[PDB]
């Protein structure tokens, strides 16, 4: 109650001073739920997927790729995120195939950071697959 | 810019620096470490560029 | 921290990765606009 | 006909399963010691 | 030699039945630092609580009758 | 000293009567059909199987699948014969501590067999753990074999001990209600302690889980 | 003789139940903080909750097995 | 051989207020690190640990008049 | 042996402060983790850490006390 | 007879030094922990844990005492 949840893409805007009840937000270093009144962090984002329960009888399933929570101190949140994308626009035929060639990638990595960027990919693609 | 005929040349402050990110403001805030402030200063520095170059 | 911290990266290589993987999960439709934004157009000049 | 149901069952895995010479072992000792405690009472 | 050995199987019960304080101190401690992260407060978060308070306290009162089974 | 509690003193007796009758008899309550559409209460158990043959699967994902068959029976049959005895007058035969040493013993060491068998030398090179420090050699391989060896019995022996321990409480709680002639308000709040008392003893099928899985991670494990 | 010896035989046996008074204390009061930070209750979180209370008080309710052998 | 049974018997049953202590301490020490976390001192929090301090106390409190009867 | 049943019962009455002895160890183990996440220490964090400290000591203390008098 | 009941005030009074030694390893524990959020460490970090360590043994030795007391 008495809340304000603000979420933008760089090129669009799904939600502007319209706030309902409860944000659930992939964090980096965990997962948190908001639930009208909570302990303000600076927090930034994983791979993973957004789901606002709208009042609205249902709830509406985002999915983020790396951006950034700022829940404050007055019941005021600021989900802003790079690649804010539906379901319905991603296709889990191709999130298949993208795993497991990055897993080859990753023994015929000969240096220590090229390795390690390998480590990156290969995680987006398995929260991909999960939340389908 | 204000309008179609006037704009205006203005100012705004980069606070880059984690430590001075790490004032009286910040201890009321959570669990935050220099860890995550780290990761986040950065990525406020591509949200003010962003913003300056539309 | 993380295996992209303490290797020497940044988090805008770590975003330009996660970000980049989505674009190619998408279909036939949604391809333009991941070409749309595919912000590689800025030169780099450096004197030395 | 309680058998050609289960017969390509059985081989599998009774090669480690039907080891019950272990339990028999430490089940015939273990009668030992009971007819052996009563026989002293 | 029967109220002296009736005595010391009571009060060496008893012991047990302080045995589920302890739980209680991490059932009503730990909602002050889930309460702190989220305020819903009258939903399951504090009613989760007496599920903890009553059915930690359950083995608590679980011996006493045991100690009082061997009074007699 | 207004409600004096009283206590009955008699013998609680684990008789041993005719066996080999009472183990065969959970398994005619369950039928099995040569038909397609079936009769709505072989249906309902149909579909129970089909849930937890989907969880001792997904852990192991080997040419170890072969052996998951087999441990889909073993939780029905400990799972109907702790469950058939809280009836008034019946009699279960996981309470005698003979069976379970037979059932532990030759599924056990059908374990530790199972590598020797095809892999011989790092089946037990899993008491090697790590990137060897030297002061804890001694302290360590006479520890994670005698916490081996102790798995048979720990396998069995919990599950003996806390079934017939659900059935004196069964008894005790319930003989203090006979023999509550005194003041017969308190005899209701031992029968209410009794009605939720049948209710955790329905985690007699809550211990069947704790048989099979700890014997599928001494399989996974293993192999 | 002994039957002093009946009793605290089983008046020491009761006291190692005290663990498992305070072992659910811990698995109630670690839910909650398991609970404020994830407001997902009708999942598997909850469904670990009675296992790990099931779990402690199989290993609760079988130490007072011993007790009363010694008496009976 | 009455006294011999009575002596024991109390010490026998003061045993388990360290039970009591063992968590009270979790009650204030999760109260350290629930005000360091948000300054929502003067509302709820603190007065539950007010009720936490008083309840597992009542656990504890009530095994040393156990000791009491013993004696007299 | 009536002075024996004075020896036996303080040395049991002991062992009611080894958990008070712990329960005073918690309390500044919350404290290293709750000041070094929010530097506000002459302030009110260490304020309740000296409360929680003789607070818990004393209801060790007592059990002490009554170590005494079985004593004496 | 006399002797007797020596060494059971020696060996029942010696239990109540495992509770202290249970509460230096979770200030130990805490002080790792608390270090590894703010590399302030050889400020006040560090030196709570050697106020609190101090302040656990002398309860846990307050025990011991009474063993060399009653035993004499």
């Amino acid at each position: 109650g008495q809340m304000s949840f603000t979420f933008a893409s760089p090129t669009q805007v799904f939600f502007n001073g319209a706030n309902v009840r409860q944000v659930d937000v992939p964090t980096q270093t965990g997962a948190f739920g908001i639930l009208a009144s909570h302990v303000p962090t600076l927090q930034v984002l994983r791979p993973g997927l957004v789901v606002v329960h709208a009042e609205d009888g249902t709830t509406s399933k985002y999915f983020v790729s790396s951006g950034s929570v700022t829940v404050n101190a007055d019941s005021s949140v600021q989900l802003l995120a790079e690649e804010a994308v539906t379901l319905d626009m991603l296709d889990p035929g191709v999130a298949k195939a993208n795993l497991e060639k990055a897993q080859s990638e990753l023994l015929g990595a000969a240096d220590e950071a090229s390795r390690a960027e390998i480590q990156i990919r290969i995680e987006a693609n398995e929260a991909l697959v999960k939340a389908l | 810019f204000r309008s179609v005929i006037s704009y205006k040349t203005e100012e705004k402050p980069i606070f880059s620096l984690d430590t001075v990110a790490s004032a009286e403001s910040m201890s009321i805030y959570d669990d935050i470490d220099a860890d995550v402030l780290r990761n986040y200063q950065e990525y406020s520095l591509a949200n003010i560029i962003y913003y300056s170059l539309k | 921290v993380a295996y992209w911290r303490q290797a020497g990266l940044s988090y805008i290589r770590y975003s330009q990765i996660c970000a980049k993987a989505v674009r190619d999960a998408l279909k036939a439709e949604f391809k333009a606009n991941a070409e749309k934004t595919s912000g590689s157009n800025v030169k780099i000049v450096k004197v030395k | 006909f309680q058998f050609t149901g289960i017969k390509k069952y059985f081989n599998s895995y009774t090669l480690t399963g039907r080891m019950n010479c272990v339990l028999a072992t430490y089940g015939g000792i273990a009668l030992l010691v009971l007819y052996f405690k009563l026989r002293s009472k | 030699i029967d109220t002296a050995a009736k005595f010391i199987g009571a009060g060496a019960a008893t012991v047990g039945v302080a045995g589920s304080g302890a739980g209680i101190g991490t059932v009503f401690g730990s909602m002050i630092i889930g309460y702190a992260r989220n305020p819903s407060l009258k939903q399951q978060l504090f009613s989760y609580a007496i599920l903890g308070f009553a059915l930690s306290e359950a083995m608590g009162l679980f011996c006493l009758m045991v100690a009082f089974l061997i009074l007699f | 000293n207004e409600n004096l509690f009283a206590s009955f003193i008699a013998p609680t007796m684990m008789g041993l009567p005719i066996v080999t009758l009472i183990i065969m008899f959970p398994s005619l309550l369950f039928p099995t059909p040569k038909r397609l559409i079936n009769n709505r209460t072989i249906s309902i158990q149909q579909w129970l199987i089909q849930l937890t043959s989907k969880q001792m699967m997904a852990i192991h994902n080997q040419k170890g699948q072969t052996w998951s068959l087999m441990l889909m029976s073993l939780i029905m049959f400990i799972g109907s014969t702790n469950i058939l005895g809280l009836l008034p007058h019946s009699f279960t035969p996981t309470t005698q501590l003979s069976m379970n040493l037979g059932m532990a013993i030759p599924l056990w060491s059908a374990t530790v067999f199972t590598g020797f068998r095809y892999k011989t030398k790092t089946s037990l090179a899993h008491f090697l753990p790590q990137g060897t420090p030297a002061l804890l050699i001694p302290m360590l391989v006479i520890i994670e074999t005698i916490s081996l060896f102790i798995q048979p019995v720990a396998l069995a022996v919990r599950l003996t001990a806390n079934i017939t321990a659900g059935h004196l409480l069964i008894h005790l709680i319930g003989g203090a209600t006979l023999a509550l002639l005194n003041i017969n308000t308190m005899t209701a709040f031992i029968t209410f302690t009794i009605l939720i008392l049948l209710t955790i003893l329905e985690f007699a099928v809550a211990l069947i889980q704790a048989y099979v899985f700890t014997l599928l991670v001494s399989l996974y494990l293993h192999d």
